[PDB]
C-alpha cells in the first residue's frame, strides 16, 4: 500500500486514490497563510509573505491577472505563475474576441480542467500549488479556492497554507459580519487582517511582511505592499 | 478566395429613441436569376440582437450556425445563461468581426457584410457593422450594398447625428425604414418585394415581422410615358 502506488499520477491505490496528487496537496500545507473574503460590494485577498534570511526579500504572493480578477498562491510558486499566466491569457482572449470580462465563475472552470490534464497522463505532474482567486464581474464579488487535484469552490472566505484552519475557522464565525461590509474596503481588509492574524503563532504582521489586494464595484484590482499596508498593523 | 454565388441584398437599419429597427428582403439571386423567394437574411440571436447579412448565402447559413453554437456554448456551465452572463449584441458582433478579419487575413473571407442591431443589458443602443474585409463602423444609420447608396440619404434625414435619436420614435422610424425598402424595390435589379423587419425595444423585447410586402407603389405616369425622344403615340 501508498509504497507501490505513488510513483505517478497514472496510478490509482487500491482504496482508489491519487497519492501524487496527495502529495502536491501537502506542498500547499507547507506554504505561507494567506486569506480570501469578501462582502457583496467587494473581495479581499490578504497574505502572509515569506522570507529566506533577514537578508532576502519575502517572497510575493498575490499576481493580477486582469483588471477586474487577481488571486493569491501557496505552495510552488513556479506552477502558480504558469497558472496565473494561462488566466491572464483567457481573460485577455475573451476581451479581444468577445469584447468581454471573464466571469470568476469560468475561470475557476478553465482552472479546474489544467489541472485535470495533468492528473490522468503519463510522464506529468499535478501542479505543486494552491490558489484563492478573487475578482468583480457582472454578477458581483466572487472567491474561488483552487486545488491541484482540479476541485475548485466558490465561497464567502477561506485560507490555505500552513494553520490555515485558524483564519478559517475565525471567518466560519465571523461570516454574518463581514459579507454586511458593502461599500467599505477600509472595514473588509480589517476583517482579512484579523483572520489571517488568527493563523499566526512564529511572529507578528510586520510592514515589508504583508500583503494585501482589493477588487470590487468601482474598484480595479490592485496590490499594496510596504508602507501602503502599515495602517492595517 | 472564391466568389458568391448565392446573393443577398441590401440589409438596412436605423436607431431610434427606444431601441434599433432592422430589415432586409427575402431574396437568394443567383447572378441575374431571382432563384429563392424564402429566404430569412435577419437572425435573431436571444431576446436582444438581431444579425443582418448581406452576400454569399452559403456563408450566411455557416454564420447562422456559428451564432447558434455560441448561444449553446454560452449555456454551458453557466447559470446565469439567461439573465446577467446572457449574450450581448456587443458580444456577438465583436465575435463576427473577429471571425470576419481573420478570414480576411486568412485570402479565404467569408463573402459577406453584416449588421448587428440590438440593445444591450444597461438599455444603450447597440448598431454596428462588418464585412468579408473586417472593416468596422458605427452610425446611427446603417445599411449593406445598395441600402448605402439609397437608404442611408432617407434614413439621415430622419436621424442625421446622435442628437436626433432620442427625438425620433418607434413609429417614424419604422416608416421611414419601410419608405427605403419600397425605394430599394424601385431602384435594385437584385431587390424582392417581400421582407423582413425586426425592431428590438429596450421596453418591448424583439418584434419580429415576416412576410412584409411593399404596398402604395407609385407607377400610374408610366402610362404617359411614350417612345424615348421624339414618338408621340
Amino acid at each position: 500500500f501508498r509504497n507501490n502506488y505513488d510513483g505517478d499520477t497514472v496510478t490509482f491505490s487500491p482504496t482508489g486514490r491519487l497519492f501524487q496528487v496527495e502529495y502536491a496537496l501537502e506542498a500547499i500545507k507547507q506554504g505561507s497563510v494567506t486569506v480570501g473574503l469578501r462582502s457583496n460590494t467587494h473581495a479581499v485577498l490578504v497574505a502572509l509573505k515569506r522570507n529566506a534570511d533577514e537578508l532576502s526579500s519575502y517572497q510575493k504572493k498575490i499576481i493580477k491577472c486582469d483588471e477586474h480578477m487577481g488571486l493569491s498562491l501557496a505552495g510552488l510558486a513556479p506552477d502558480a505563475r504558469v497558472l496565473s499566466n494561462y488566466l491572464r491569457q483567457q481573460c485577455n482572449y475573451s476581451s479581444l474576441v468577445f469584447n468581454r470580462k471573464l466571469a470568476v465563475e469560468r475561470a475557476g472552470h478553465l482552472l479546474c480542467d489544467k489541472a485535470q490534464k495533468n492528473t490522468q497522463s503519463y510522464g506529468g505532474r499535478p501542479y505543486g500549488v494552491g490558489l484563492l482567486i478573487i475578482g468583480y464581474d457582472k454578477s458581483g464579488a466572487h472567491l474561488l479556492e483552487f486545488q491541484p487535484s482540479g476541485n475548485v469552490t466558490e465561497l464567502y472566505g477561506t485560507a490555505i497554507g500552513a494553520r490555515s484552519q485558524g483564519a478559517k475557522t475565525y471567518l466560519e464565525r465571523t461570516l454574518d459580519t463581514f459579507i454586511k461590509i458593502d461599500g467599505n474596503p477600509d472595514e473588509l481588509i480589517k476583517a482579512g487582517v484579523e483572520a489571517i492574524s488568527q493563523s499566526l503563532r512564529d511572529e507578528s504582521l510586520t510592514v515589508d511582511n504583508l500583503s494585501i489586494a482589493i477588487v470590487g464595484k468601482d474598484t480595479p484590482f490592485t496590490i499594496y505592499d510596504g508602507e501602503a499596508v502599515a495602517k492595517y498593523i | 478566395t472564391q466568389q458568391p454565388i448565392v446573393t443577398g441584398t441590401s440589409v438596412i437599419s436605423m436607431k431610434y429613441d427606444n431601441g434599433v429597427i432592422i430589415a432586409a428582403d427575402n431574396l437568394g439571386s443567383y447572378g441575374s436569376l431571382l432563384r429563392f423567394n424564402g429566404v430569412e437574411r435577419l437572425i435573431p440571436v436571444g431576446d436582444n440582437t438581431v444579425v443582418g447579412i448581406s452576400g454569399d448565402i452559403s456563408d450566411m447559413q455557416h454564420i447562422e450556425r456559428l451564432l447558434k453554437d455560441l448561444v449553446t456554448e454560452n449555456a454551458y456551465d453557466n447559470p446565469l445563461a439567461d439573465a446577467e452572463e446572457a449574450l450581448e449584441p456587443s458580444y456577438i458582433f465583436e465575435y463576427l468581426a473577429t471571425v470576419m478579419y481573420q478570414r480576411r487575413s486568412k485570402m479565404n473571407p467569408l463573402w459577406n457584410a453584416i449588421i448587428v442591431a440590438g440593445v444591450q443589458s444597461n438599455g444603450d443602443q447597440f448598431l454596428r457593422y462588418v464585412n468579408l474585409l473586417g472593416v468596422t463602423y458605427s452610425s446611427p444609420t446603417l445599411a449593406t450594398g445598395f441600402g448605402a447608396h439609397m437608404a442611408n440619404p432617407l434614413l439621415r434625414k430622419v436621424v442625421d447625428r446622435e442628437s436626433d435619436i432620442p427625438k425620433t420614435t418607434v413609429q417614424v422610424a419604422e416608416e421611414a425604414i419601410v419608405n427605403a425598402m419600397r425605394v430599394l424595390y424601385y431602384r435594385d435589379a437584385r431587390s424582392s418585394r417581400n421582407f423582413s423587419l425586426a425592431i428590438i425595444d429596450k421596453n418591448t423585447g424583439l418584434t419580429f415581422k415576416k412576410n412584409l410586402q411593399v404596398e402604395n407603389m407609385k407607377w400610374d405616369f408610366a402610362k404617359d410615358i411614350k417612345g424615348y425622344g421624339t414618338q408621340k403615340i
